[PDB]
RNA sequence: GCUUGUGACGGCCCGUGAAAAUCCACAGGAAGGAAUAGUUUUCAUGCCAGGUCGUACUGAUAACCGCAGCAGGUCUCCAAG
RNA sequence: GAUGGGGAAGCUCCGUUUCAAAGGCCUGAUUUUAUGCAGGCCACCAUCGAAAGGGAAUCCGGUUAAGAUUCCGGAACCUGG
């Protein structure tokens, strides 16, 4: 059985703290301890570990990213600006 | 007996060849 | 302290000439469980460490005895 | 010749180790 | 296509999957070619590169990871490397990939 | 083709001799019943020869020049292979499945790839093999 | 029912001050301290517990012998093996393709 | 079963949970050693040496602090049916 | 918390590796000037601060009116030479 209608992780504060901070955190708290893809690996293996740290199982390897997912939308769109800016450059 | 050896090594050097 | 197995090492260290002293030791056990029978023990005291030999056999045992040095003291029990 | 060899070193930037040089215009006295 | 080339020859056509296995066929001189997957390690592939160059064989690199390699052969599992004994029933090899 | 074969140099990986350079003498294709995988009869250098120069004389450089040969048996899984070849038939009749066990054959061996590999090195030729790989 | 003490003058339990209760020859328990619990050195690299090395105190490595300390392979006191593997690769490999740049370059300047 | 030590795991964080002495290893190869006797005291055995100060007893409904042999206060280990 | 320094009429205050010439190592027929030191190498910093943090190494048995991992008997280990 589905335990929980919609409360779901958050369900551990119970009463307290009121409805609408509760799923302020319901939405980064899935994120957060949620198993993501190693780009290197091609494993769901990327646990988080302290904000901003992002280590791999597989490989040990360790990235940098945002405090409650591995990237952040802002993040890739100043991945891509730098992928435009170089090869103006360059050619 | 050096100088004996010598000259061995100087005709490896000519004979032999290869990599 | 330090066993030995070997009887050849044990005669060595008695010609080694730091060991001042000896001791034999006699104990009574029982072999498997069938019938008694008389161990011994032929300790000798190193500067460092205390050297030893169990023998089984009684007849292996009183030749021993013979076979260390005059020289050598020995003490029973 | 033979067992002798030629190593070089490529001092140039990143690569290699500088060499000791006078640097008498930059002591502290 | 790519994987149009590639479901021939797993279908009809001898064939070996992962790293341990390849290098023994690069190794025999029975390989003919072989298909790198993208995500691979770089000194993965540069060994890869190098047994091959002695042996003569030609190497593709495969646009996609591990995964989509899997999916293009038809695998549930994932695979870095995959090598060609013989060729099928179409052509594989003589074409550019 | 296939490119192990007697004239070949190969860097050996594991166990005790990794990363130093060897050649391959005997490669044997699959098996046998010790041994059971395809494996090659090989002849290093343990350790390698020290540099050389203009200033070292006579007594020096024999010191410097001195080469510890060495014998082994080996896994194709623990040998990279390298585009680089070097001439066997100075020790092809000495290295072989009977000469390794029964010791001390094997010191026997040794004597004789030793006086090959020194006087190789003299008149220097394979410059690449006799410098030691740095990892 | 028999109740033990500490034998030193720290009453306290600190991470040194432990206890085993111990039954001797004269027939009544008794405390004995015992020392810290050595860790296994490991390779600075992978990050991992490495074979053939002895587990003691960092000063206790002074008493023992050389065999217990290292292994045979050229690196081997202080690597994890699989990482010394891939850096007799990794050397070979690199080294090989300075050849391949250097080989390229002179050709290029030759033709402009 | 109880107390405790340890192992491999799992959860938690916008918290991710001392430093230094000391010891060892590895890379490097300055150089040093034999054929009539050297090199190894990280294998073994053997020889000598180890200063200064604390150490009794209480630790509390009488040995500490509350003017006291004051129902108050004062950190901790062991822990039977 | 001294020193080098800098403030303060001054008792002293700031500061702690800082705007300091802040020592200790290798080689030498340094090949001629004939009885005088030459050529190099190394790079931060006094000291105090834990009888619960870190830390070389000892256990059993016996014994005293009152002492013991410290005495006695035996059996161990550590450090330096
Ligand atoms: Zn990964």
């Amino acid at each position: 059985a589905k335990r929980t209608k919609k409360v779901g992780i958050t369900g551990k504060y119970g009463v307290r703290y009121g409805s609408s901070l509760r799923r302020q955190v319901k939405k980064l708290e899935i994120q957060q301890h949620a198993r993501y893809d190693c780009s290197f690996c091609g494993k769901k293996t990327v646990k988080r570990g302290a904000a901003g740290i992002w280590t791999c199982s597989c490989c040990k390897k360790t990235v940098a990213g945002g405090a409650y997912t591995v990237s952040t939308a802002a993040a890739a769109t100043v991945r891509s600006t730098i992928r435009r800016l170089r090869e103006m450059v360059e050619a | 007996a050096l100088e004996k050896y010598k000259e061995r090594i100087r005709h490896l050097m000519e004979t032999l060849d290869d990599n | 302290a330090r066993e030995i197995t070997d009887i050849k090492q044990f005669l060595e260290l008695t010609r080694r000439a730091d060991v001042k002293t000896a001791t034999v030791k006699i104990n009574k056990k029982l072999n498997k469980a069938g019938k008694p029978f008389r161990q011994t023990k032929f300790k000798v005291r190193g500067s460092s460490s205390l050297y030893t030999l169990v023998i089984n056999d009684a007849g292996k045992a009183k030749k021993l005895i013979q076979s260390l040095p005059p020289t050598l003291k020995v003490n029973r029990l | 010749n033979p067992l002798t060899h030629s190593t070089p070193k490529n001092f140039g930037i990143g690569q290699a180790v500088q060499p000791k040089r006078n640097l008498s215009r930059y002591v502290k006295w | 296509s790519i994987n149009q080339k590639l479901a021939l020859v797993i279908k009809s056509g001898k064939y070996t999957l992962g790293y341990k296995s390849t290098v023994k066929s690069l190794r025999q001189g029975k390989s003919k070619l072989i298909i790198i997957a993208a995500n691979t390690p770089v000194l993965r592939k540069s060994e890869l590169e190098y047994y091959a160059m002695l042996s003569k064989t030609k190497v593709y690199y495969f646009q996609g990871g591990n995964n989509e390699l899997g999916t293009a052969v038809g695998k549930l599992f994932r695979v870095g490397v995959v090598s060609i004994l013989e060729a099928g029933d179409s052509d594989i090899l003589t074409t550019l990939a | 083709a296939k490119f192990l074969k007697a004239g070949k140099v190969a860097v050996v990986v594991r166990g005790r001799y990794a990363g130093k350079k060897v050649v391959i003498v005997k490669p044997h294709d699959e098996g046998s019943k010790s041994h059971p995988f395809g494996h090659a009869l090989v002849a290093g250098i343990e350790r390698y020869p020290l540099k050389v120069t203009k200033k070292h004389g006579a007594k020096k450089v024999a010191k410097r020049t001195k080469i510890k040969p060495f014998i082994k048996v080996v896994n194709y899984n623990h040998l990279l292979p390298t585009r680089y070849t070097l001439d066997v038939e100075a020790f092809k009749s000495v290295v072989s499945t009977e000469t390794f066990e029964q010791p001390s054959q094997r010191e026997e061996a040794k004597k004789v790839v030793k006086k090959a590999f020194e006087e190789r090195h003299q008149a220097g030729k394979n410059q690449w093999f006799f410098s030691k790989l740095r990892f | 029912a028999q109740r033990v003490t500490f034998r030193r003058r720290n009453p306290y339990n600190t991470r040194s001050n432990k206890i085993k209760v111990v039954k001797t020859p004269g027939g009544i328990l008794r405390a004995q301290h015992v020392k810290k619990l050595a860790t296994r050195p490991k390779c600075g690299d992978c990050g991992s517990a490495l074979q053939g090395i002895s587990t003691l105190r960092p000063r206790q490595y002074a008493t023992v012998s050389k065999t217990h300390k290292t292994v045979s392979r050229a690196y081997g006191g202080s690597r994890c093996a699989n990482c010394v593997k891939e850096r007799i690769i990794r050397a070979f490999l690199i080294e090989e393709q300075k050849i391949v740049k250097k080989v390229v370059k002179e050709q290029t300047e030759a033709a402009k």
